């Protein structure tokens, strides 16, 4: 799962089948790491117009 | 009928329900347009039997109840006059609702003046309404109690005129 | 059902009489009219291809 | 449902955001709808189509 | 325009993404029924109100403003003269006060 943005530790519970967290937009919100069976938050870099 | 087609447009998402929420919203504003301009009145007026209105004939625009249709003269030329998953809804008000509608507020406006336009309906005589109507444009009561039988006889040659004129252009 | 139009109404219309108010009613009523939507800016390039 | 107008103003400028957010998961036939899959599967001239 | 009836004032009230109008209008009510006449006869003048209407309440006629019932006498001064009584349809015949 290829992609970019900021990971932070996260408070949602996941259950054990439960792999990642996706959006409306299909995107992926959260991940569990392999290695440490951890659940990150995937939040998307700032961005905005100038 | 195709299943493959309709498959394959499933790839596209949600187009569909876009142009049927556009399509809907225009259907519902069409019957929004219609209580707008039609249903302004809360109350079905009706004119007295007797037409006794001080010489003023409004007999092309009142209903007339031989049709079955309970349309005026010249409601009537009017609506003679104008003639793949696609269907066509029908309006919320039919003609009837509407026709029912329009008398209900020529029934207001040749009883009452503009007062049912603003709270209960006060009936006036017509000679007097139009005299309140010419102070509302600057001239005086007696202008038209004077000159009464002629501005009825206008009234009348004009509306006949509009019915002619109505019939002979297309 | 068939909906009705309204209450049916006869005015009392002759040819010398007149209905005068001898009070009347000080009515309120609201109007709401939108005057604004969401300011809304999309990126064309960030939301086509991230 | 007095303020009916204002909240159908919200209401369909939100449901066209939603309705935008949600094309973007639809792969219009392509192989997928993800654009980062693509690009981490196909070779540029397979990719590119 | 500004409400049902006749309007009076209106007041704005800012809300999210538009503006309430409170539209104050006024609204006739309780409404009365009277004998009217178009003019009264008088000396063989014709007397048109000059800004409300002649009214009678079976017997005696006045002139009241259009929108409240505020009966008042028929006097020179709140009627004005035009032409004779043969050609106005419906005048009845009354005196005219005169101050
Ligand atoms: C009001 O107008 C209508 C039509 O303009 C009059 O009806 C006509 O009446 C005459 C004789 O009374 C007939 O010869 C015509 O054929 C009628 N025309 C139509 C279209 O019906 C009516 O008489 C007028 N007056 C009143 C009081 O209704
Ligand atoms: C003015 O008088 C008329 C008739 O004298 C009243 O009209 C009648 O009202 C009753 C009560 O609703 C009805 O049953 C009759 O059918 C009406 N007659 C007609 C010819 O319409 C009218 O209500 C009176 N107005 C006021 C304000 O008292
Ligand atoms: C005009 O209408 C008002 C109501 O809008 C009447 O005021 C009421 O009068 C009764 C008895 O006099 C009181 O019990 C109510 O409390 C009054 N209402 C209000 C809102 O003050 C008034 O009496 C009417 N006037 C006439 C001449 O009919
Ligand atoms: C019409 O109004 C007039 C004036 O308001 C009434 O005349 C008065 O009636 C009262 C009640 O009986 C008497 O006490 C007065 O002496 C009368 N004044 C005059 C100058 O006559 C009249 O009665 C009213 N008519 C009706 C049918 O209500
Ligand atoms: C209003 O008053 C006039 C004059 O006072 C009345 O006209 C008179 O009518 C009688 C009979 O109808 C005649 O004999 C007189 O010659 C008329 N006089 C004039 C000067 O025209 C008229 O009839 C009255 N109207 C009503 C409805 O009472
Ligand atoms: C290796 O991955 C497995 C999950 O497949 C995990 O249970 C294990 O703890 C991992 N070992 C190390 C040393 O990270
Ligand atoms: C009102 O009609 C009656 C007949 O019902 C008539 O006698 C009277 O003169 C008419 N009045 C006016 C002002 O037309």
């Amino acid at each position: 799962l290829t992609g970019t943005g900021v990971l932070t530790e996260s408070n949602k519970k996941f259950l054990p089948f439960q792999q990642f967290g996706r959006d409306i937009a299909d995107t992926t919100d959260a991940v569990r790491d392999p290695q440490t069976l951890e659940i990150l938050d995937i939040t998307p870099c700032s961005f905005g117009g100038v | 009928d195709s299943t493959e087609c309709s498959n394959l447009l499933l790839q596209y998402g949600s187009f569909c329900t876009q142009l049927n929420r556009a399509l809907t919203g225009i259907a519902v504003e069409q019957d929004k347009n219609t209580q707008e301009v039609f249903a302004q009145v809360k109350q079905i007026y009706k004119t007295p039997p007797i037409k006794d209105f001080g010489g003023f004939n409004f007999s092309q625009i009142l209903p007339d109840p031989s049709k079955p249709s309970k349309r005026s003269p010249i409601e009537d030329l009017l609506f003679n006059k104008v003639t793949n998953g696609l269907t066509v809804l029908p309006p919320l008000l039919t003609d009837e609702m509407i026709a029912q509608y329009t008398s209900a507020l020529l029934a207001g406006t040749i009883t009452s003046g503009w007062t049912f336009g603003a709270g209960p309906a006060l009936q006036i005589p017509f000679p007097m309404q139009m005299a309140y109507r010419f102070n509302g444009i600057g001239v005086t009561q007696n202008v038209l109690y004077e000159n009464q039988k002629l501005i009825a006889n206008q009234f009348n040659s004009a509306i006949g005129k509009i019915q002619d004129s109505l019939s002979s252009t297309p | 059902y068939t909906m009705s139009l309204g209450a049916e109404n006869s005015v009392a219309y002759s040819n010398n009489s007149i209905a005068i108010p001898t009070n009347f009613t000080i009515s309120v009523t609201t109007e709401i009219l939108p005057v604004s939507m969401t300011k809304t800016s999309v990126d064309c390039t960030m939301y086509i291809c991230g | 449902s007095a303020l009916g107008k204002l909240q159908d103003v919200v209401n369909q400028n939100a449901q066209a955001l939603n309705t935008l957010v949600k094309q973007l998961s639809s792969n219009f036939g392509a192989i997928s709808s993800v654009l980062n899959d693509i690009l981490s599967r196909l070779d540029p001239p397979e990719a590119e189509v | 325009f500004c409400g049902k009836g006749y309007h009076l004032m209106s007041f704005p009230q800012s809300a999210p993404h538009g503006v309430v109008f409170l539209h104050v209008t006024y609204v006739p009510a309780q409404e009365k029924n009277f004998t009217t006449a178009p003019a009264i006869c008088h000396d063989g003048k014709a007397h048109f109100p000059r800004e409300g209407v002649f009214v009678s309440n079976g017997t005696h006629w006045f002139v009241t403003q259009r929108n409240f019932y505020e009966p008042q006498i028929i006097t020179t001064d709140n009627t004005f003269v035009s032409g004779n009584c043969d050609v106005v349809i419906g005048i009845v015949n009354n005196t005219v006060y005169d101050p």
